[PDB]
């Protein structure tokens, strides 16, 4: 038939329950592509990933493939206009996003579903012609430098390049993946590298159609994506570009049995063993891989984890394989350490070796596997649908390494039980290939060696072939035992039908002073699944910094226990997360509704019962004092949003506040404080999913009447349920509140314009606004001026309250971010009064778009009536009242509102700015507005004093 | 458990 | 290692088990036509594809049982069982040869004189019977003999035997078989 | 599709050598592991040989381990089997096998029994002392009256038919059995009723000698 099409796979093998229609094929200049045909779809996708990584650079600029990425955006030779692409996606409810591993390039978009082709277009010619401008290139250069900048102190960053530092110096391994100003344009102006055909050469070299792989996601049928693929892509060249291979392994025999010792940044204690294994790609549908790391990686009874940790030396455990690259692989097993665990290192090795032994002992095992397999099928069955955008990045990366007809079902799927592999993995974890490294503070001025990219601080040694032995010899441990059957596997996946008297939105089924139930049984996605949501209240929670410090080691006490027993669950596609809040507790169980009823009791019970092991808590508690010490290292930018939060709140507890009452909580204290918050609650929920109107009634009435015996709890009054509110800033105000950040040297600031209470008119006035400035923000801020990597512009809601806010990252100094903002606040009023009414109306709808996309998932679906419920503001139809009401907005309906409420001299500006300062620092363009004289804030609680608190927010229902 | 702009 | 029984014989429709005895704790079942190449049956309990889900793997302590739940015409060969073992090594069972079962048939016994030779030659016949098991001696010594056997004829089913037989020659055969009321013999001496 | 083609199959002596190869045809013996069993005249299966090219090792038979050896030929699809000395023992039939499975590890050292799809036809090895022509004396008939032939002193297939093939009917061709002589010898008898000593007028063949006697 078609010339431009090499083949066209049989049936893609899907899901039931997928109502998508898929359609795989071979071009003829050899790019594999999948179709995804959803009549459904609002926003269209598509995505392009390349085989070729930042393990492909030039030895001399490191990170060009980086570079790449982010050039390969601003601009073609058919869309010439720098941010063509990026505007075009923003004005019809889209968006894009790129990333570079070690061996693929992923680039992927979403956008309305009836402007697929107008974006998809714009998106192939990346590809066949990128312009490589200069200004560009000598412009966004110190966007990758921003980049790297804001990880230079993280301390996972710093970790994953030491360890391909501590390899073989040339293998491709140990290259600099991400890129700096250095690199790109310092060195290679010395060297004197052109590096505009540097990327030109690049491009013709290694972007070649061979090693792509298309995803296209459309309204439009399977044989019109065809047409539109084939249109666009079979023009792409072919270059029969060889796929990079790296079969040598970067750890060889001088790199082996090496111990590491490590200053981190942060004060954290972690342990890092690794061995190197054979690229287990090929063997992925027996997948002996992740069968030996589920087996060591266990949480349940009798575990690694289980003995390491109820001895007090580790509280977390990972197992598994990692991937490297094509040719070879590892398999670590990291643990987080105790302030005793630190001490015995080499003791927690030999339990893990003592496991290794264990498995060898008892060899494979069949029902271990079968049980996977079994649960993989159920997961894949019954699973939720993915978003587009992010659905067809996935699935473009595995295009490669699998047949078309198998791609959905490849990583999910295993056939047959190959343990004859499983011995060969694990006859490779053996001591003489252990690769051991130790991150403490504790070896800080014991150190020879310095990292050239981030200047880790670290040392290797040679780890005792005295020690090695003691390992090779570890006698078996008889509380190591393999795990037991999982009896959480579920078993009814019955869809009930849906009842006569069901409703769209959750509806009020029992209101008493003591409990709130929100029900609706799911319409939309019929699956075994049900959400379970809780808010338990309690004045008590967060009274004072005491009080909040023991309701986190409570809860945190709490999860620690339940640990080992809800692991089985977690496998068995049923999790749950509890967690503090600033009002009391929030419990929420997801998953199949086959055992949940199991699961809630074990953790009601649990929790109205605690018996706390004192070992623990003290552990848990120092592991909270670092948790609130370790904030200096967070980024500048956070910085500014914790501060902000801080600023803009009734109440709220600042870090050293907590930390210094944290000594005053002892064992007595804490349980004395566990009945008294239970003694008296509110407990307002959301029951979501395949359960009746009886059911949820059922278990809502099953969890009081836990609470009502094992703490005898009795409701809270009306007039207790107080919920904070916003401080309310005056007229023409400006406050500014200023800090350093210890760590990172690049500064964060945040400008919060506040405006005013959340309605119907004023969000829609705000959301409208931030659409139509939100490419210019990015376009202006950082792809022109290049203040920093972090560009961050649209609306804030807290406490019922709304405005609109700024984030930037920068090196510069704050008040230069505060007025290049300005400035181009001025841009932008400008150019609305001149953009045409059609102009105006394009970003309405692009607005309207975005807030119409209907959920996914049933978790999806949750999340929105859980934030009209404990935001309190029950908005169940919210989505259609505002859209139908931005429509009807003009131009001048927008200016009006800038005048009054966003303009540098408006009558009603509530301006509040945080000014993160970096480590070390002091006190062609528009050009920006002379800025009133900012009042600085001194003392936060001095500074709520001064200004009245606003109203909180009416619900739309009356009770 | 186990294992799971720029990367 | 050691398969029995060496020999089965039934009826199309029966059921049939064979069993395999044993260190590797799993076993193979392979299936080979007189003359030809095996074909694969079962592996690991679970069978190969394209083999009749009539063909059973189970596996009782030490030994391990090939079922043939319905006996076809078209299942009638010799089966291997086949293990795997440490060492990378493979081992086969001597094989069980699963026949045809009929009616009882006795042999039409004939014999035959020594052109001539120039050495003493005389032949024995056994024609069409069943079953093979039959007992052929001389008017009698010693090891002086080997004695073919056919397979079963591909129309009634029946065997056919030959027991073979010049320093006693020129100096001067009675079968017993169960399907003979008693020993018969064709006599002839010169 | 997958298929395995033997060749090297002829007639050969002690102290000499031979060396059958195995095509493989569908697949990579790069994956795979091949195996050579053998089949004795009459008797049942024998593994001889077996090699993983993946992992890179071999493994033979007590049977033979001295006179034989293994090997595989990655790029043109082809295993090996060196046969260089002989014995009367190893006069069989020789298949190629694979394994179901990719990459089965070699060194395990528990036994997983995983089929063999995928078998070849075999070559036929011979291995002989003398060739001779078949001595054939007949036999003589005394309601049926069964007539025959006898070939006597033959070495190792013989094809014996009656008339051209127009007499299928009752033609039991004995098996052949090794006398101790170190020769072969079979009869061919055939019923026929006793009506027929009229009459309508036993073919031997034997090509390793090019003996074809009409006695
Ligand atoms: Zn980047």
């Amino acid at each position: 038939n078609n010339p431009a099409i090499k083949r066209i796979g049989n049936h893609i093998t899907k899901s039931p329950e997928d109502k998508r229609e898929y359609r795989g094929l071979e071009l003829a200049n050899g790019i594999k592509v999948l179709l995804i045909s959803d009549p459904t779809t609002d926003k269209s996708s598509a995505a392009l990933d390349v085989h070729i990584g930042s393990l492909s650079d030039p030895p001399n600029i490191a990170g060009l493939s980086h570079f790449l990425q982010h050039m390969l955006f601003l601009g073609t030779k058919k869309y010439p206009k720098e941010n063509e692409y990026s505007q075009f996606l923003s004005e019809h409810a889209g968006s894009s996003n790129a990333f570079t591993s070690g061996e693929h390039t992923n680039y992927y978009f979403d956008v309305s579903h009836e402007h697929l082709e107008g974006a998809l277009d714009r998106f192939a010619q990346f590809f066949l012609s990128p312009l490589f401008d200069e200004s560009a290139k000598d412009r966004e250069v110190n966007a990758v430098d921003s980049e790297h900048e804001k990880n230079v102190m993280n301390d996972a960053w710093r970790l994953f390049q030491l360890e391909k530092a501590t390899g073989n110096p040339k293998h491709p391994f140990s290259k600099f993946g991400t890129g700096n100003k250095y690199t790109l344009e310092t060195r290679p102006n010395q060297e004197g590298i052109d590096v505009r055909q540097e990327l030109l050469k690049f491009h013709s070299a290694y972007y070649s159609s061979n090693l792509m792989a298309v995803v296209v996601l459309g309204r439009e049928s399977l044989d019109d994506l065809t047409n539109l693929v084939v249109k666009l892509f079979s023009e792409v060249e072919n270059k029969n570009v060889p796929l990079p291979e790296f079969p040598e392994h970067p750890f060889q025999e001088e790199h082996l049995k090496q111990l590491y010792k490590i200053v981190p940044i942060k004060d954290i204690r972690n342990l890092y063993v690794t061995f190197p294994i054979p690229d287990l790609q090929k063997y992925y549908k027996s997948n002996p891989g992740h069968y030996l790391g589920h087996l060591i990686g266990h949480e349940g009874p009798g575990s690694l984890l289980s003995e390491l940790k109820s001895k007090g030396w580790v509280n977390t455990l990972v197992g598994g394989q990692k991937e490297g690259a094509r040719g070879f692989m590892f398999f670590i097993i990291n643990v987080d350490l105790t302030e005793e665990g630190l001490l015995h290192v080499e003791d927690i090795i030999l339990h893990m070796f003592q496991y290794i032994q264990k498995l060898r002992a008892e060899g494979p095992q069949e029902w271990v596997f079968q049980e996977l397999k079994d649960l993989n099928a159920v997961a894949f069955r019954f699973k939720d649908k993915e978003r587009p955008r992010g659905y067809t990045s996935k699935i473009a990366g595995i295009l490669h390494y699998y047949p078309l007809e198998e791609v959905l079902t490849a990583e999910y799927l295993l056939e047959e039980f190959r343990p004859d592999l499983i011995e060969m993995v694990l006859d490779k974890l053996r001591p003489e290939n252990v690769r051991v490294a130790i991150v403490s503070k504790s070896f800080e001025g014991k150190t020879d060696r310095t990292e050239e990219w981030y200047g880790t601080q670290y040392k290797q040694e040679a780890i005792p072939d005295e020690v090695i032995k003691k390992w090779q010899n570890a006698d078996l441990n008889g509380k190591f035992k393999l795990p037991t059957k999982n009896e959480f596997i579920p078993t009814n996946f019955e869809i009930l039908p849906l009842e006569k008297e069901a409703t769209p939105y959750p509806a009020l089924i029992k209101d008493t002073a003591m409990s709130k139930l929100w029900f609706k049984q799911d319409d939309k996605f019929f699956l075994p699944k049900a959400n379970l949501n809780f808010e338990f209240f309690s004045p008590f929670a967060y009274v004072d910094p005491l009080h909040s410090n023991m309701a986190y080691l409570y809860l945190e006490l709490l999860k620690d226990s339940l640990n080992e027993y809800a692991y089985a669950a977690e496998l068995a596609g049923l999790s749950y997360d509890l967690q503090n809040t600033i009002y009391g507790m929030y419990l929420s169980v997801k998953g199949y509704n086959d055992k949940q009823p199991i699961l809630l009791k074990k953790i009601i019970e649990k929790m109205a019962t605690f018996e706390i092991d004192e070992k623990r808590f003290e552990i848990i508690k120092e592991a909270y004092m670092r948790s609130l010490n370790n904030f200096r290292a967070e980024q500048p930018h956070q910085h500014a949003m914790y501060y902000l939060r801080l600023l803009m709140t009734e109440v709220a507890w600042t870090k050293d506040e907590l930390k210094e009452a944290l000594d005053d909580v002892t064992l007595p204290r804490l349980k004395a404080f566990i009945p008294q918050l239970l003694s008296r609650l509110h407990i307002e929920a959301l029951l979501h999913g395949n359960i009746t109107k009886q059911a949820a009634l059922g278990i809502m009435q099953m969890v009081e009447d836990t609470l009502i015996e094992h703490a005898h709890t009795k409701p809270l009054l009306p007039s207790q349920l107080v919920r904070y509110r916003e401080v309310q800033l005056p007229d023409r105000g400006w406050f500014v509140y200023q800090q350093r950040n210890e760590v990172h040297n690049n500064s964060g600031i945040e400008i919060y314009y506040q405006t005013d209470m959340q309605s119907t008119s004023e969000n829609m006035f705000l959301e409208l606004f931030a659409q139509i400035i939100s490419e210019p923000a990015f376009n202006t801020l950082r792809t022109k001026e290049q203040l920093g990597y972090i560009v961050f512009s649209g609306p804030r809601r807290a406490n019922g309250i709304q405005g609109l806010r700024f984030i930037i990252q920068s090196e510069k100094p704050p008040h230069y971010l505060e007025s290049r903002v300005e400035a181009f606040l001025i841009t932008m009023e400008k150019s609305i009064e001149d953009m045409t009414e059609e102009a105006f109306q394009k970003h309405i709808q692009a607005l309207a778009i975005r807030r119409l996309d209907k959920p996914k998932k049933l978790s999806a679906e949750s999340a929105k009536y859980w934030g009209e419920i404990i935001s309190q503001q029950y908005n169940f139809d919210r989505d259609n009242t505002e859209v139908a009401y931005l429509k009807t907005l003009t131009k001048e309906d927008i200016i009006k509102f800038y005048k009054e409420m966003l303009a540098v001299d408006a009558p009603r500006r509530h301006k509040v700015s945080v000014h993160v300062l970096a480590r070390e620092m002091d006190s062609n363009l528009s050009q920006a507005p002379a800025l009133p004289q900012p009042e600085v804030i001194q003392n936060m609680t001095e500074f709520k004093r001064g200004l009245p608190l606003f109203p909180l927010v009416k619900p739309h229902i009356n009770f | 458990g186990i294992v799971e702009y720029q990367l | 290692m050691t398969q029995s029984p060496s020999s089965l014989s039934a009826s199309v429709g029966d059921r049939v088990t064979i069993t395999c005895r044993a260190v590797s704790s799993a076993v193979a079942w392979y299936q080979q036509k007189p003359g030809k190449a095996p074909k694969l049956l079962i592996y690991s309990s679970s069978l190969y594809s394209g083999v009749p889900s009539r063909f059973s793997g189970s596996r009782s302590g030490t030994d391990f049982t090939l079922t043939i739940s319905s006996l076809q015409p078209e299942d009638f060969a010799t089966y291997y069982c086949q293990q795997s073992s440490p060492s990378f090594l493979i081992t086969f069972g001597q094989g069980t040869k699963v026949e045809i079962k009929r009616t009882v048939a006795a042999p039409s016994v004939f014999i035959f004189p020594p052109s001539q030779l120039k050495t003493a030659s005389v032949v024995c016949l056994l024609n069409n019977f069943y079953p093979r098991e039959a007992k052929v001696q001389w008017k009698l010594q010693s090891g002086n003999s080997q004695e073919s056997v056919t397979e079963q004829d591909s129309k009634d089913s029946t065997y056919s035997l030959s027991s073979t037989l010049k320093a006693d020659y020129e100096k001067h055969c009675e079968v017993t078989h169960q399907g003979l009321s008693s020993p018969v013999t064709k006599s002839f001496n010169r | 599709e997958v298929q395995l083609v033997e060749s090297g199959g002829g007639l050969v002596q002690p102290g000499g050598s031979l060396r059958l190869s195995c095509a493989a045809s569908g697949f990579n013996v790069s994956s795979y592991s091949i195996h050579w069993v053998r089949q004795a005249p009459g008797k049942g299966l024998e593994w001889v040989a077996s090699i993983s090219s993946y992992y890179g090792s071999t493994s033979y038979a007590d049977s033979v381990k001295g006179r034989f050896t293994i090997s595989a030929d990655t790029s043109k699809n082809t295993a090996y089997l060196q046969m260089n000395s002989l014995r009367a023992e190893d006069t069989a039939v020789y298949y190629c096998a694979r394994d179901r499975v990719m990459y089965y590890w070699s060194f395990s050292k528990y036994g997983y029994p995983y089929g063999m799809d995928y078998w070849g036809q075999g070559t036929l090895v011979t291995v002989f002392n003398q060739i001779k022509g078949p001595s054939v004396f007949p036999l003589a008939p005394s309601g049926t009256a069964a007539l025959g032939c006898l070939v006597k002193d033959y070495f190792e297939p013989v094809t014996v038919s009656w008339n051209s093939g127009a007499l299928t009917s009752g033609v039991h061709t004995f098996p052949a059995v090794l006398q101790s002589s170190g020769l072969y010898s079979l009869s061919s008898v055939v019923t026929v009723p006793s009506s027929s000593l009229g009459t309508q007028t036993c073919n031997v063949n034997h090509k390793p000698s090019n003996t074809k006697v009409d006695k």
